[PDB]
């Protein structure tokens, strides 16, 4: 109702709507530490705030003064705690607090207790057809917003949105490629669906990776993705892998990609391989490479790796 | 260029001061602010320029008691500042009855954490409430959230939970083999933690899993060596000059702790580019209020400031503390802590 900015904006203590209420003072004790100093405009919608909650008056009046206790303060825990009670005593329209934390979280999306409101309250309504299209707005002004995505996988896998998933990652890795945050997605909605051991989907992913890879060579998310799917089935059962990532370092070469193949030498020797001896050289040689030249800043941990691979196979 | 060292020791002074309103967001984690002051100053062996007795009695003023009844065992700990209301009291008399008065669980380990950098005994905490209240606040996936009346649930306070048992010396607090199927649960297919299952892996959680474990003794135990090769190199793979949280994002001081601290814990920090790091982070340093940034010509505040200075610890910079890198506190505290713990124990 009544604005804080507004004109006629009149502090709880001069309202007659509130005179019954006795205001109740915040006190730091004698020497106050880390004390913040309040205007007299704050001090007074938190005077009343305190008021209300030490009595758990659940009535209007309240509901109203929370909104702006909020707008003083959107971090107060307590304070969103108090208005969920509210809404629940006193049956208020849910489908209008969507309107209000929406507009908040815009504000403010980086808060943690905005976006735990929202939650809490698509849960009470059981109804998710606003949430993926409000992440994705989220999400234009900021792709990389971890809560944003903690939400979008929390609505997706509650309410079993997976079926437009996928396009969406594919149509975001083509704004930005370099997205850690939409390759981690694609992962997500892949291992919660189909599964990575149908070989036509793995084959279809690998393939995807390295074409996004071919695109920008320098990019960790896509190696990490790559390396991540394959893994646990063992680099080494992928003889074809292997050569096509050599045919690689000449012109899309990276300090990734040298990597990859130290990895790939490596499982080989834990899966006691023919040319053992003459493996690890390979390996080494890389290690050194990587060291001397690729990945100088991390020079001390490749030769470190090395002296790791040296010791463990000879 | 060089550490402002006496410029840090009064900007966390004035942090430990008062406050413009334009920091008002801060009201109900005062105490993690005091922390970031406190554990600084400590840090730079600069404790003595503030009244350890006032503050201890503000802190205690803090926990939430169990009341006569002890109906409330569950909401127990301790509070980020006064902002309710309820009448001074440093844990003198029983505890004060009020609807909506409980601890949140950063306060609680921020608390405890202040009070031993503060050489307090802990005497006047009530041990067996505080750990109630921690066990209240554990999820059946074996995460916490930070107060009994719900919030969100993840790694970092999984790392609080962890840290308040360690303080406590005793791990009633939790449901130790919950919380490590969440922390196994979080590790991504690029082998970095996530803040929980299927979740991009970041720095922070990353760094909250590992000093869990660490802080449990159960390192080796939960991860295989071959599991553990996998996070040092997600981990190393973080430094750019300075550390970013998480691939492909640009780099932010905090991290150098944070993924540092993982580094040293995992014993590989050793081998990363000190001078880099070192560089980028005095960067950020406010040449003229003191404090660091998480960017250079960036403000300063009392998280960055503070993890910059654990930061630049880590390579043991000239005139700071060594930091327990899964405490996250001076040696100097931790080895008080130790005796503390042996002291109880008679
Ligand atoms: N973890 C983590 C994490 C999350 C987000 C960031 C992003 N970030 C970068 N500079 C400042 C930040 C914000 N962080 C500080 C750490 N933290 C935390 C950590 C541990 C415990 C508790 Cl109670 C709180 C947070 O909740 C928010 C950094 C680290
Ligand atoms: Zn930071």
């Amino acid at each position: 109702f009544l604005s804080l900015d507004s004109p006629t904006y009149v502090l709880y203590r001069d309202r007659a709507e509130w005179a019954d209420i006795d205001p109740v003072p915040q006190n730091d004790g004698p020497s106050p530490v880390v004390q913040i100093i309040y205007s007299e405009k704050f001090r007074d919608v938190y005077d009343y705030f305190r008021a209300v909650l030490q009595r758990d008056e659940r009535s209007e009046r309240a509901f109203k003064l929370t909104r702006d206790a909020i707008e003083l303060n959107a971090a107060n825990y307590t304070v969103w705690h108090f208005r969920r009670v509210l809404l629940r005593s006193l049956q208020k329209d849910l489908q209008e607090e969507m309107n209000y934390i929406i507009a908040i979280i815009e504000e403010q999306p980086k808060n943690y207790q905005v976006w735990h409101h929202r939650r809490v309250l698509v849960e009470w309504l059981k109804d998710p057809s606003q949430e993926l299209e409000f992440i994705a707005d989220i999400l234009n002004q900021d792709a990389k917003n971890y809560h944003a995505w903690q939400h979008r996988q929390w609505v997706i896998q509650e309410f079993r949105l997976w079926d437009n998933e996928l396009q969406y990652v594919d149509q975001l890795l083509k704004e930005d490629v370099r997205n850690n945050s939409v390759w981690n997605q694609r992962h997500f909605v892949i291992s919660n669906t189909t599964g990575y051991s149908d070989r036509a989907v793995l084959e279809r992913e690998v393939q995807y990776t390295l074409e996004m890879i071919k695109l920008v060579p320098h990019n960790e998310s896509a190696w990490n993705y790559l390396k991540g799917i394959l893994q646990d089935r063992g680099l080494s059962r992928y003889p074809n892998l292997l050569n096509q990532l050599l045919d690689l370092q000449p012109s899309h070469s990276s300090p990734y990609l040298i990597a990859f193949l130290v990895d790939i030498y490596e499982d080989m020797l834990e899966n006691q391989c023919d040319n053992k001896e003459d493996i690890l050289n390979k390996a080494l040689e890389l290690c050194e490479i990587l060291a001397k030249e690729k990945d100088t800043i991390r020079k001390e941990y490749w030769r470190y790796i090395g002296r790791s691979l040296q010791s463990k196979h000879s | 260029l060089d550490f402002l060292r006496d410029r840090h020791v009064r900007f966390f002074q004035r942090c430990l001061q008062v406050l413009p309103e334009r920091y008002s967001s801060l009201e109900t984690s005062r105490l993690t602010i005091a922390f970031f002051a406190l554990s600084g100053l400590d840090m730079l062996d600069s404790l003595d320029v503030v009244n350890k007795d006032d503050i201890i009695e503000w802190i205690y003023s803090l926990q939430v008691l169990p009341t006569e009844d002890r109906s409330n065992l569950d909401r127990c700990g301790f509070r980020g500042s006064s902002y309710l209301g309820i009448p001074f009291n440093p844990s003198k008399n029983p505890g004060t009855a009020h609807p909506y008065d409980s601890g949140h669980i950063a306060m609680t380990y921020t608390g405890l954490s202040c009070l031993i950098i503060l050489g307090d005994d802990l005497s006047r905490v009530d041990k067996e409430a505080c750990l109630a209240g921690l066990r209240a606040l554990q999820l059946e996936d074996g995460s916490f959230c930070a107060v009994p009346e719900g919030s969100e649930n993840d790694m970092r306070f999984v790392y609080c939970a962890s840290c308040i048992c360690y303080m406590l010396n005793n791990w009633s607090g939790m449901d130790m083999k919950k919380a490590i199927s969440y922390i196994r649960r979080s590790m991504s297919y690029d082998n970095g933690l996530a803040q929980g299952a299927g979740l991009e892996s970041h720095g922070g959680s990353t760094f909250c899993g590992i000093a869990s474990l660490c802080l449990m003794g159960k390192l080796e135990e939960v991860f295989s060596e071959k599991e553990l090769n996998r996070i040092k190199r997600w981990c190393i793979m973080r430094q750019q000059n300075g550390y970013h949280g998480r691939p492909n994002k640009p780099v932010d001081t905090c991290y150098s702790f944070w993924v540092g601290a993982t580094l040293k814990l995992l014993k590989i920090f050793q081998y990363t580019n000190f001078e880099k790091n070192r560089n980028y982070i005095l960067s950020t340093q406010d040449r003229l209020v003191g404090g660091f940034a998480k960017w250079p010509d960036s403000h300063p505040d009392a998280l960055h400031a503070y993890f910059g200075i654990c930061g630049l610890s880590l390579m043991e910079e000239s005139g700071i503390c060594k930091v327990h890198p899964a405490l996250n506190v001076s040696t100097r505290t931790s080895e008080r802590l130790r005796d503390l713990h042996q002291s109880w124990k008679t």
